[PDB]
């Protein structure tokens, strides 16, 4: 039973190392669209709300 | 989804304690946010207690040497609340609800507000079901019947949690959710609580929220009443448990000593004056809160119950104490374990003398009373 | 007659109010809540200029510093009268039993009221007649006197109490109140009303008999601290 | 009334041309150093404040004393400070836009437009007490939340 | 806005004190009448505030003016509560001939009026924490007499 | 950084730093104090603009208000790893033995760190012989978990320890740390000293297996508060 809950236990851990992973990825990516299109397209979004 | 948030920012963050300056439109119990900054990857919430002109003493729910005076801190519209529900069982949660055990996330639906009014005056019923210790000296002389708060006193060694832990397992098949609150216990000792429960089989039907000694006195402070909320959900809406919708909760409060210090601790860091010992003035309002939340609601409102255990330690056997009078006064019942009668051989160490149980043989099965 | 809260620490609550509209040293703040329900407060401290330190009566987890509150010039009023007979309250009076509301026209009177003077007083002392005969015997009471009882539970006090509200409702008129102050919700509600409500007397119960105010240890100590008060004035 | 208006914005525009002018001639120097610094431009309940100020040496933000004696003539509550936070450091033309856009509350508040280039590609306006954030770090949090 | 209160605040009470001073003095002038009648050794604002009045020939109320200056730079709220109690109730022009009598103490400082119909003629003058009595108080001082 | 004193209150100094350069909660800043060696103080609370307060350390019976103070950024950083075998430490890690300081290339660590997590504690103990009738016997120590005597003034806690020191110290089956809070120079060290490098394991002392931090009853609150923590990083 204690090697199940520790199998149990590892995989929830690399499933929040993987989405952790995916985030940080996401994060470079993001990073490098805004670099190549800039942020100036954002700006339109400053009306939203305020 | 942009939205609008109040912004205040820490002018003076201190021992777990911080000055959260202009955040006007708070809630008096709000969770202030410290969203992450360049340093932290994640969000040190925070309980707006005092709220002051042009000023927030918030205690801080975490580690305080990462805030930083000038960090801007956005209060989140919820007053503090705890996920509850059936995903809660068998794990290991901080008083925030967040998993220790790393089995993965808490599974839930429903967060319920902790610091909740009383279940209700005529909304009670008298205690007649029996909760069954399996200690013959506490089922006979001292019975506990469900939603009947029973203190557990005693010096520091003498079976306090012994006492909790067994009646804890003996709750198999009696259709009830154990809940052990963990207040400023060390994390060896929860550690070797959960391997108890789990070695017994204990773990499927029990809840454990731990803020060891460690953690800031802020969440030892929230501790008993996070594990009190979802013991009162447990009575008002009932969990799946064994196939039955369970609406008998069973909440041991782990020293409600160590919370008393804890709220001491955060009040004199919040510079509040204090009282007798140190303690601030409505301590007795502190534990009278979290122990008239357990109840016996009638079967208009559900028939659900919930028993509380509180456990204080005194020093030199001294139940004249504050805290020890307070808890005493407070609770339907004492079981008073003595290091005399520990030593003598009598394991259990139940002063039956002095240990009274106010609710009596109504608490008992017609055989265990007869 | 409208102030706006200035602190909120605890059960404490500080408001500022007008110049020369500030409320007096023991009325009600009542506050208003969004929900549709109020939040009472009791004035304790006249302060500074136009602020007013006050006990809240209540939880106040959910107020702003900013929120209107409503002086209604006089102290806590609670409902007297033959209609609040046999029901329960609380200390603002606001009925918590599972009846209706007590109706406008009822009276309502101030929770401070000035002790009877001097001269009114009876210049020899009474025997009250309850007909038990160990307490008519050993500790007679005093008629308009004080008598503690010093026991704990399954001893019969509240089957003591339910005759003496009973002899004094039969021999006497003997309208009874209950006042329970920090009181366990599960002795004192519950295992009080239904004992009460069992109990028996020229085919009336006990509890259409008596008063019950309830101030128990779950409430602010404001609450506990006027529960007396408010039993008093009924 | 009328008269006590006009003489009270004469007095305000005197004290903030005092200020701006006579700021930094008593900067700096402390008590005895600036006494010779503190010059004959500014009223002598001007001088006097001056050399206060002086004695101590924290005669910096002066002008921010001038800037703040226009405003009591109005008294004031126009700051409206908000502060814009944007990953690219901003163009002038998309800073006025943006500066002339949150016209909702005062027009052209004090904004102090900052980088802080850790975010990607959005906006933190904090007006007053209220922050709007859109900024894609904040979107990348309310997905990250899966973990 | 925090730094204006020192200097902007000194600097309005010297103006309204000097205004109140030359009050008496400087009634009825002109420019030039009130040039050679107010002292030019005051404030550049103050002697500007002083002459224009008087040439514009609203110096009566110049002395009022002064009563704003202070409140120009200050929260305006130290203003003496001169109660007025009178038997007979008052009219507008009797209230205006009441402030008007009563800016002698400070200015035309915050007075409530009431009726306390039990008093015989005269008024009752509450300014700070100083009474004056003079409506009752000679037939109760009779009345002791007697007694 | 280079922020300057300001108040000077016992072994707590009050410090004013930039707007944004203020150091953190527990990072430690340092007066140069002249002479070629500085004071070390560690930061404690954050008081407002710039304004922080820091407990010293140290003897701070000679400086001044408005001595310049630099912050380094970090906590307190011990040196960890098999370099700090043998040798004894200050509070600071700054070794005082005759040998000489702990080379770069030794990896310092915070004071200040995270304790185990709920999932890392090891609950598994089994009985470590000691050599005592009574330890062994009503009270066993523990071998991997928390033990500790609770002496008065007069009783032998110094002896009990240099016995289990000395009965338990020869088989070590690995390394140990001891660390000298607030005990006497006198017997608590250096003479533990001259015990531990006269016992002998295979031609290796049991003082070469050992790191020993000080921060004795001479040193100021600062170093006994910070000892513990610095020898529990080691
Ligand atoms: N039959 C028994 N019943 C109760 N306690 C027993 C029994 N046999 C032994 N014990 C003792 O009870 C201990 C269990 O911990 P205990 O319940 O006394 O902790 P506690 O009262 O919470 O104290 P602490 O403050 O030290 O954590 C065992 O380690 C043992 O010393
Ligand atoms: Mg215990």
């Amino acid at each position: 039973a204690q090697a199940e809950q520790e199998r149990i236990r590892m995989l929830s851990e690399a499933k929040s190392q993987i989405a952790d992973l995916v985030t940080l990825t996401a994060s470079r990516v993001l990073g490098a669209e805004l670099q190549a299109r800039g942020h100036d397209a954002l700006i339109a979004e400053s009306l939203a709300a305020l | 989804q942009p939205r609008q948030v109040n912004v205040g920012t820490v002018i003076a963050v201190g021992d777990g304690v911080a000055r959260l300056s202009g955040l006007d439109q708070v809630v008096a119990s709000e969770i202030v946010e410290f969203p992450p900054k360049a340093g932290r990857n994640e969000s040190i919430y925070g309980i707006a207690l005092n709220l002051e002109q042009d000023s927030v003493a918030a205690i801080i729910l975490g580690d305080d040497e990462t805030i930083e005076e000038g960090d801007m801190v956005t209060s989140t519209g919820r007053v503090i609340s705890v996920p509850v529900g059936q995903g809660l069982l068998g794990r290991v949660v901080n008083p925030l609800g967040q998993p220790i055990d790393g089995k993965g996330p808490i599974v839930y639906e429903k967060t319920r507000p902790i610091e909740r009014i009383a279940p209700g005056v005529i909304t009670r019923k008298s205690v007649d079901t029996p909760v069954q210790t399996g200690i013959i000296a506490i089922d006979a002389l001292i019975p506990i019947g469900r939603g009947q708060r029973e203190l557990i006193i005693g010096d520091r060694q003498t079976g306090k949690t012994a006492v909790a832990i067994d009646t804890i397992l003996n709750q198999k098949g009696q259709g009830m959710v154990c809940i052990y609150v963990a207040i400023g216990q060390r994390r060896a000792q929860v550690a070797q609580v959960v391997g108890t429960l789990e070695r017994f089989g204990a773990m499927e039907y029990t809840i454990v929220v731990s803020a060891t000694a460690s953690e800031s006195a802020a969440l030892q402070y929230i501790a008993p009443y996070a594990g009190c909320a979802m013991g009162e959900e447990i009575m008002e809406n009932g969990v799946m448990l064994n196939g039955q919708l369970v609406k008998d909760a069973l909440i041991v409060y782990d020293d409600l000593s160590k919370h008393a210090v804890a709220y001491r601790q955060v009040s004199l860091l919040l510079r509040r004056p204090p009282g007798r010992e140190a303690y601030p003035g409505d301590v007795f309002y502190l534990h009278s809160r979290l122990l008239e939340r357990a109840a016996r609601l009638n079967e208009e409102y559900g028939g659900g119950s919930l028993t509380a255990l509180p456990v204080i330690e005194t020093q030199a056997n001294d139940v004249s104490a504050y805290i020890p009078t307070n808890v005493i006064s407070i609770t339907d019942g004492q079981i008073y374990l003595e290091s005399d009668l520990f030593n003598a051989g009598q394991r259990p160490a139940l002063n039956v003398g002095i240990s009274v149980s106010r609710v009596g043989g109504a608490a008992q099965t017609r055989a265990m009373r007869a | 007659a409208k102030g706006v809260i200035q602190e909120i620490i605890g059960v404490v609550i500080r408001a500022k109010f007008p110049e020369d509209e500030v409320p007096e040293i023991y009325n009600a703040i009542e506050i208003p809540l969004g929900n549709g329900d109020r939040l009472v407060c009791e004035v304790q401290q006249q302060l500074g200029n136009g602020v007013v330190k006050a006990v809240a009566m209540g939880s106040t987890d959910g107020l702003r510093r900013g929120l209107e509150v409503i002086d209604t010039g006089r102290p806590i009023a609670v409902p007297v009268g033959p209609a609040t007979l046999g029901r329960v309250f609380n200390v603002l009076g606001d009925p918590i039993d599972g009846m209706g509301p007590i109706g406008p026209e009822v009276e309502r009177r101030p929770i401070h009221r000035d002790p009877p003077s001097f001269e009114e007083q009876n210049t020899q002392a009474q025997i009250f007649e309850t007909g038990i005969k160990v307490i008519d015997l050993i500790a007679p009471f005093t008629r308009g006197g004080k008598t503690a009882i010093f026991g704990g539970a399954g001893v019969g006090k509240t089957v003591v109490i339910q005759e003496l509200i009973a002899n004094i409702a039969k021999e006497q008129s003997g309208f009874s109140v209950f006042a329970g102050v920090g009181e366990r919700s599960r002795e004192g509600n519950d295992l009080i009303h239904e004992m009460k409500e069992a109990r028996i007397d020229e085919n009336t119960t006990v509890f259409d008999k008596t008063v019950m105010v309830f101030g128990q240890m779950n409430e602010p100590p404001g609450a506990r601290l006027r529960v007396g008060l408010t039993a008093l004035t009924m | 009334r009328a008269l006590a208006a006009p003489l009270v914005e004469a007095l305000l525009t005197t004290a903030a041309e005092q200020i701006r002018a006579a700021a930094p001639r008593i900067a700096g120097l402390s008590a005895s150093e600036a006494a010779a610094v503190l010059p004959a431009d500014l009223l002598p309940q001007v001088r006097n404040f001056l050399l206060t100020m002086a004695k101590e040496g924290l005669t910096g933000e002066l002008n921010a004393v001038a800037a703040a004696l226009p405003g009591y003539l109005e008294t004031g509550s126009r700051a409206v400070d908000a502060s814009v936070t944007s990953a690219i450091e901003l163009s002038a033309e998309q800073k006025e836009r943006i500066t002339r856009e949150l016209q909702q509350r005062y027009g052209d508040v004090h904004v102090t437009y900052h980088v802080d280039p850790t975010l990607i590609g959005g906006l933190i306006i904090r007006v007053g007490d209220q922050v709007l954030d859109n900024s894609l770090r904040a979107r990348l949090s309310a997905i990250q939340r899966v973990l």
